[PDB]
């Protein structure tokens, strides 16, 4: 039981000492990627029936 | 005498009654057959036998109308009479097939419906067609007065007998499917048994056993009025109780109506 | 079944009414 | 993060009384049926009692029935267990356990193999 | 595009062979009924599987009675946490639940655990169309334990003293009325649990069994017959 | 001895909570006020795949956007062609219960698993002309809940005895194993670069596991109940989870906390599958109340609804080119939705 608590303590040590990126940076990244790949999506943008193979 | 005019009024009343009944049981069962055929989920052996019953009711309505045409206005008359004396017998045999199918499900649960499904369509359609052909040949070769309208006991009983047999066997099956419902409500209800009886009498056509062995010469109006009015509304009764009042069919109608609402 | 015998009764009634109407025409 | 904090306990004398608390932090407390489970020293886990969402339906284990009072406070987010008329056979570790799904009636929470949704528990001992 | 028509012909032949195979396997899959055999590990379901005969996770038993095929699936080397894989068992024709009544005056109150587990199975959202058949084991052992000098069940259940033997449930001859009162008390516990919800979609069937007995298979056959008949009657809006 | 380890655990969890509140500069739902909404997404059913007997439990699209594997509970494993609706292969299984199936990125192999504790890898080369068991894996003690192909020679599997495993398909042995959970591990999802993957369990936690190193790096505890599905955002820097508390959650791998919660007051049913779209702007979520909701994944609003099924939606798959979306439910049907 104490080996389990020492592995959980070493886990929490490894999880504490990491690099954290601010929320607004990656939250702007996600917007950048959704903007960049907006046109190509066939669900966001409806495709003309000449291309859609399911019809 | 006033006997003449009152008899005329009588026959007119009875003819208007069954015209209204076989109009209503025609329209509401075309609606019911349309709903059952169109809906994909409701396909099942039970609802296939239901659909065969409902189109038998449709052919009975259409055969009464075709027979009524030869009453309003030979080569035609005899064909109308054969189609009229075929649809009725195929309706009673499909009531027999529904009785056999529910007593087969109950008495022999561990069975494959697909193996007997072609043995149920055969009982439903082929055996009335066999009897019908025997009756047609029997009227042709033996003796002919004119259009096949007069009842002659030898010729009449060849298409009478199997109807009495079907009504009897389906009454016995009805007594067995009111024995099994009592043996299954007992460990858990009079109200429920009574509701099951009053929802299983129009399905198996139990009411015919009141006037089954009854002779026609004995009471003129008692048989004719009751039987034609009840029979006429029977299709509407079975349509309301089974197509429009099943939980699953109402569920499917609500689902389709909400999907059309969203779209 | 009731339909057949009813039809036969109605046919015999129509034939008797036809006989009576012809008899009244002639007389 | 689901966390359950038991509070109270300790060495007591028989025939006495004692109140236990369960501080439920990190979830929508008002929608979960909860329950109390106990572990006798050198024996398996056994269910003690339970309590539904609103507080209407209550049940107990037979052998402590009518001796324990279970009550949930949704306002203050705290489960209270009152234990009077204590018995020497009732010494155990106590566990404030939660049922895994919201808006349901069944639970699966007698599992000794590291069930996540119960607290660390509190020691109650009866010394004569 | 002739080659494309050749490939379409190929795929239609493949589709027809696969649909023939599925039509031949649909009969086999709709014929054979399915039982889930759930019991505590102290309760001797191993005796039940050995009577049924006469490293892997799930265990399987295939047998037939009166030319009707029955697969009985035993839960073997699995985890104690039952809440996730039990959702895979909503299409079996029954669940057979086997519990051992221990009443000698014993680490835990296993009967209370059994009642809680049966309650969890009964009130589970996706087990509301699956019937449960119920086996109370060690009845001969319960006969042997009336002479202990004291009673376990009254200690663990305070309602046992204020309980009367049912007038309408006849006891077999040669049984101690104490033991029969015990049996009917535990059966009323399980029936009260099953009757509390009162859904009527699924039912609970209590039966008795000895440590060595042979009628069990016939009981399970008759109760599967009752479950199929009640499901057909349910489909016709008659119950 | 135990007190000086549990207090230090609580101190390290307070440190992690204080670094997450310190790095919480704003939310995603503030900086997306001036974004054009995606409007009512009205998708239509194009196909309906029949031919199953028991309930369908899982499915997986191929990399060609052409074939799909479906797995039923009667013991059938069917390979479908989405265009023509022709069945290309039908495989009969030794055990009946299947909880996972997986179609290799090369199209040569198909894997399946379930209660039997054995992952069956089938070869679709079939020089004889019959499908045959290539190799069966047995090293778990619980139940096998998900599996995924990294490539043709390695397979990741998720078990019900709190462990994950990485196998070698050539040797048949476990290349490594992943022991960090404390409950049933329900599903996993692989990153596009196949270096990391995320694992959701029944303790309301999601773990980030490193395939090559062999230990976990981050733990995300934002949920209240059992996590059923999990899926990456297409760039590999965020991922969405679905629990039984009826909420979807969108997490981040660099902020080391949650970014958004998706919840609607009229919905009190569980989530059984999620999947992003190709661009990532729509998030599809399969709920327990017989419909699949199309969430706007940057506004936390319902863009639409797919109310086609008659029974609980069990699996949901989006093609790699985003051309269509297939859903499989316990009524034994596969609906192929495609927005027009
Ligand atoms: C298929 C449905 C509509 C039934 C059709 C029955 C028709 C095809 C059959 C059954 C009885 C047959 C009739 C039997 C007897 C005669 C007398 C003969 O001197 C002229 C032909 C005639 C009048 C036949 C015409 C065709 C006929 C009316
Ligand atoms: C008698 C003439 C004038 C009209 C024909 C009406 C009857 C006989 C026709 C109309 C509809 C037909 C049915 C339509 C559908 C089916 C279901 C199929 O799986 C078997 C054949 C079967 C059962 C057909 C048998 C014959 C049928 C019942
Ligand atoms: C003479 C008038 C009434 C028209 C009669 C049409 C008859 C001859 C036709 C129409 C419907 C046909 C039936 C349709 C379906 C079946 C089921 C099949 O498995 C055996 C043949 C059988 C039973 C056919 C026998 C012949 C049949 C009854
Ligand atoms: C289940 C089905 C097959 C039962 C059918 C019974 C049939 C075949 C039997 C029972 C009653 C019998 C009838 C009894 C009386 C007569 C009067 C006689 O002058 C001509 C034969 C005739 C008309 C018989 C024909 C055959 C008959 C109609
Ligand atoms: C036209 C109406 C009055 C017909 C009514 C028929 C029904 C309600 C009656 C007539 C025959 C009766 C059955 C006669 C015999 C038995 C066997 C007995 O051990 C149980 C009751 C049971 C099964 C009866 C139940 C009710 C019953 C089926
Ligand atoms: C509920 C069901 C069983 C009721 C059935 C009633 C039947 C059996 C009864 C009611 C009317 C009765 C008929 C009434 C009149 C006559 C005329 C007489 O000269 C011979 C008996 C006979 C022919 C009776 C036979 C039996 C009979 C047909
Ligand atoms: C589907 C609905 C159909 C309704 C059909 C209604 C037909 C009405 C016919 C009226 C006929 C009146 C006969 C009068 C006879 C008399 O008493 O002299
Ligand atoms: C949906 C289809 C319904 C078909 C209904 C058919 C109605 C036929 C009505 C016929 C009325 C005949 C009245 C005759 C009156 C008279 O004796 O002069
Ligand atoms: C489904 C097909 C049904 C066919 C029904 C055929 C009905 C034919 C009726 C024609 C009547 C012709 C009357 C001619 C004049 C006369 O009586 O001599
Ligand atoms: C055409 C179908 C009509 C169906 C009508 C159903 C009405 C059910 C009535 C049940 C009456 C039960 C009486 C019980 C009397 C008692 O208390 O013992």
């Amino acid at each position: 039981s104490i080996a389990q608590a020492r592995k959980l303590v070493e886990q929490l040590k490894m999880e504490a000492n990491i690099d954290r990126i601010k929320v607004s940076k990656a939250a702007a990244d996600l917007m950048a990627y959704c903007e960049a790949h907006a046109k190509e999506d066939p669900l966001l943008t409806p495709v003309p029936a000449s291309e859609n193979p399911f019809r | 005498a006033s006997l003449d005019e009152q008899q005329t009024m009588f026959y007119g009343s009875v003819k208007t009654g069954y015209t209204i009944g076989y109009g209503l049981s025609l329209a509401t069962l075309l609606v019911a057959t349309a709903i059952l055929s169109l809906f994909r989920k409701l396909h099942c052996t039970r609802n296939y036998i239901h659909m065969h019953l409902f189109i038998s009711f449709i052919l009975r309505a259409a055969a009464v109308f075709i027979k009524d045409l030869a009453l309003f206005d030979s080569v035609g008359c005899k064909a109308a009479m054969v189609f009229f004396q075929y649809c009725v017998m195929a309706n009673f045999f499909w009531l027999l097939v529904e009785g056999l199918y529910l007593y087969t499900l109950l008495a022999v649960s561990f069975f494959s419906e697909r193996k007997y499904f072609w043995g149920y369509i055969l009982i439903g359609w082929g055996v009335p067609s066999t009897f019908t052909m025997v009756w047609t040949i029997a009227r042709i070769h033996f003796e002919d007065y004119g259009c096949w309208d007069t009842i002659n006991s030898s010729l009449w009983w060849i298409i009478k007998g199997p109807i009495l047999t079907s009504i009897l066997v389906n009454f016995i099956l009805f007594i067995c499917i009111i024995r099994i419902l009592l043996q299954k409500l007992r460990p858990p209800p009079y109200s429920r048994l009574a509701r099951s009886t009053l929802l299983l009498i129009p399905l198996f056509g139990v009411h015919y056993i009141m006037f089954a062995f009854f002779p026609d010469n004995f009471k003129p109006e008692v048989k004719m009025v009751f039987e034609l009015v009840v029979g006429s509304f029977q299709g509407f009764v079975v349509a309301i109780l089974y197509c429009f009042l099943n939980g699953e069919v109402q569920a499917e109608l609500r689902r389709k109506w909400r999907r059309w609402h969203l779209q | 079944h009731s339909d057949g015998i009813f039809t036969d009764s109605y046919s015999r009634y129509r034939k008797q009414m036809a006989v009576k109407k012809y008899l009244a025409a002639v007389l | 993060q689901v966390q359950l904090q038991e509070s109270g306990g300790g060495l007591v004398q028989p025939g006495g009384s004692l109140r236990l608390s369960c501080a439920a932090s990190g979830f929508t407390f008002s929608n979960y049926k909860m329950n109390w489970v106990r572990q006798a020293p050198g024996k398996g886990l056994e269910w003690v009692s339970d309590i539904s969402q609103s507080g209407a339906s209550i049940s107990y284990t037979g052998s402590v029935k009518g001796r324990f009072t279970i009550s949930r406070d949704n306002a203050k987010n705290t489960l209270y267990l009152q234990m009077n008329s204590l018995k020497p056979e009732d010494t155990a570790v106590y566990y404030c356990a939660r049922c895994p799904a919201p808006f349901t009636r069944d639970c699966f929470d007698v599992t000794s193999t590291t069930y996540a949704y119960r607290g660390q528990g509190t020691q109650v001992t009866v010394s004569s | 595009t002739e080659d494309q028509r050749n490939e379409e012909k190929a795929q239609r032949e493949a589709n027809k062979k696969i649909e023939k195979q599925l039509q031949k396997d649909k009969q086999v899959y709709r014929a054979t009924h399915r039982l889930l055999l759930l019991g505590a590990g102290e309760s001797g379901k191993n005796t039940i599987v050995k009577q049924m005969r006469i490293t892997s996770g799930i265990f399987e038993t295939k047998f037939q009675v009166d030319k009707v095929n029955f697969h009985m699936f035993d839960v073997g080397a699995q985890r104690d946490e039952r809440r996730k894989w039990i959702q895979c068992f909503n299409d079996v024709t029954a669940i057979i639940f086997v519990v051992a009544s221990s009443s000698y005056n014993n680490q835990t109150n296993r009967l209370q655990a059994a009642l809680k587990l049966f309650d969890s199975i009964w009130n589970n959202k996706w087990l509301r169309d699956t019937s449960v058949i119920l086996f109370l084991n060690k009845q001969d052992l319960l006969a042997e334990k009336v002479l202990a000098g004291k009673s376990k069940i009254e200690d663990y259940f305070p309602e046992f003293a204020r309980y009367t033997t049912p007038e309408d449930a006849t006891p077999e001859p040669g049984e101690d009325p104490r033991v029969t009162r015990a049996k009917y008390f535990i059966r009323d516990e399980f029936l009260r649990i099953s009757t509390a919800s009162g859904d009527g979609r699924h039912y609970c069937y209590p039966h008795f069994t000895c440590a060595v007995d042979t009628e069990n298979i016939r009981r399970v056959f008759n109760d599967c017959r009752d479950i199929i008949q009640r499901m057909h009657l349910r489909q016709y809006e008659l119950l | 001895e135990l007190d000086q380890l549990r207090q230090e655990a609580e101190q390290l969890k307070n440190q992690i909570r204080d670094a997450r509140k310190a790095c919480a500069d704003a939310t995603l739902s503030q900086i997306t006020n001036n974004i054009d909404p995606v409007g009512r997404i009205q998708m239509r059913t194009r196909r309906t795949l029949r031919g199953h007997l028991a309930k369908i439990y899982a499915m997986h699209w191929g990399t060609d956007s052409r074939l799909l594997v479906s797995a039923s509970q009667d013991g059938k494993l069917i390979i479908w062609d989405s265009y023509t609706t022709n069945k290309v292969h039908a495989i009969p299984l030794r055990s009946s219960w299947v909880m996972t199936c997986a179609y290799a990125p090369s199209g040569n192999y198909v894997a399946c698993g379930g209660l039997d504790n054995i992952c069956s890898i089938y070869n679709l080369k079939t020089r004889e002309g019959n499908v045959r068991v290539s190799r069966e894996l047995a090293g778990h003690t619980g139940y096998l809940s998900c599996c995924r192909f990294l490539d043709d020679n390695q397979i990741v599997t998720s078990s019900g005895d709190t462990t994950c495993a990485l196998w070698d398909i050539e040797t048949g042995q476990q290349t490594t194993t992943f022991t960090g959970h404390t409950g049933d591990v329900m599903s996993l999802s692989l990153a596009p670069d196949t270096r990391l993957f995320v694992s959701g369990a029944c303790d309301a936690s999601a773990k980030l596991w490193d395939v090559r190193e062999g230990m976990c790096r981050q733990t995300f505890t934002g949920h209240e109940s059992d996590i059923n599905a999990i899926c990456f955002f297409p760039n590999g820097n965020a991922f969405a989870t679905g629990s039984d508390d009826a909420t979807c959650r969108l997490f981040d791998l660099r902020a080391d906390q949650e970014l958004m919660t998706y919840s609607h007051d009229n919905i009190i049913c569980g989530i059984t599958s999620v999947s992003f779209s190709k661009s990532g702007r729509l998030l599809l979520a399969g709920y327990d109340d017989f419909n699949c909701n199309v969430w706007d994944a940057l506004k936390a609003d319902r863009a639409g609804v797919l109310a086609g099924h008659d029974n609980r939606v069990s699996c949901l798959g989006v093609t790699d080119d985003g051309m269509a979306v297939a859903t499989g439910s316990w009524d034994s049907f596969l609906k192929i939705w495609n927005g027009s």
